[PDB]
């Protein structure tokens, strides 16, 4: 059940609201303690609504990217255990752009996939910026994990927008000379936290047409990291980066 | 009638309360995670020589 069955946004119904709090009690040792103090408070800090960034016509793209990422950060990573926005990955772009607009209006915490949708939505207005999803599948201890960021390319350099608990699994300045180096910076991050990288999925550049009905192509390239050579791995990334440089 | 005006004000106030609780919960969950990871790190600190 989506958090927003009651279509639209907040406020949600009681059934949904209680379900979120029952879940909090199962994942936190004190469980009900934390909920008692929040649900029982008669005043709670006011959380400003983050304002979508505005730019001068002359503001360079690397500045726009910093501010798009600063905006995505302000919503905060979602530690609550409850996913607020349902995101169907096989869904026409324009329908994902409607969702992004609502995220900006409801202003609730987000995870990696929301950040990718938001990233596309907030950079559709930058025609010299190429955007494309990068997905990682890793292994850590008896489990497989999935993470996704919005790879971007500006003036022949690669970077990324995203959200993670770790500073080195999200934002990257558009400074990497090659796609292999961008991806390698994420491999280093996963090395640091002991994850074994299993797959990288790279999608096609995403149309800037906010009204496009094509769905995002999340796995134009799938790289099986164990079965590919380190050298064939790098040649596969460069093939995908070329394939993208052609469809312009 | 002007029930829609009071019902919209009601909706906005409850929206604001629900969002404030969500963010108060987000902060608490962040502190728990930090606390639990810190205990885990303290536990395995090497004794050295
Ligand atoms: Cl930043």
């Amino acid at each position: 059940v989506p958090f927003f069955v009651n279509r639209g946004g907040l406020p949600v119904d009681e059934a949904t609201w209680e379900r979120m709090w029952k879940h909090v009690a199962k994942i936190h040792p004190d469980g009900e303690k934390v909920a008692q103090r929040i649900r029982g408070a008669t005043d709670l800090p006011k959380i400003p609504i983050p304002s979508v960034p505005t730019f001068q016509p002359s503001t360079p793209v690397p500045e726009r990217l910093e501010a798009v990422q600063r905006y995505i950060r302000e919503l905060q990573y979602n530690h609550t255990g409850t996913q607020f926005f349902e995101i169907k990955k096989s869904r026409p772009l324009t329908g994902l752009m409607d969702l992004a607009k609502e995220m900006t209006k409801e202003a609730l915490p987000i995870k990696c996939l929301e950040a990718v949708i938001l990233g596309i939505y907030l950079t559709n207005s930058m025609p010299t910026l190429e955007r494309f999803p990068i997905s990682f599948k890793t292994y850590f201890s008896g489990n497989y994990f999935r993470h996704i960021v919005l790879g971007v390319n500006f003036a022949g350099r690669y970077g990324a927008l995203g959200m993670s608990r770790r500073e080195d699994l999200m934002y990257k300045p558009p400074a990497f000379r090659t796609l292999s180096e961008l991806v390698l910076d994420f491999e280093a991050a996963y090395g640091r936290c002991w994850h074994v990288l299993k797959k990288v999925k790279l999608g096609q550049s995403v149309s800037h047409d906010p009204h496009s009905v094509e769905q995002i192509e999340w796995k134009h390239s799938v790289l099986d990291v164990e079965r590919l050579g380190r050298d064939d791995f790098r040649k596969e990334l460069e093939r995908h980066a070329r394939d993208m440089r052609l469809k312009i | 009638r002007v029930e829609k005006a009071k019902q919209k004000s009601a909706q906005q106030e409850l929206k604001q309360r629900q969002r404030a609780e969500i963010y108060a919960l987000n902060r608490v969950m962040t502190e728990l995670e930090q606390q639990q990871f810190d205990e885990f790190c303290k536990q395995m600190q090497p004794p050295g020589e």
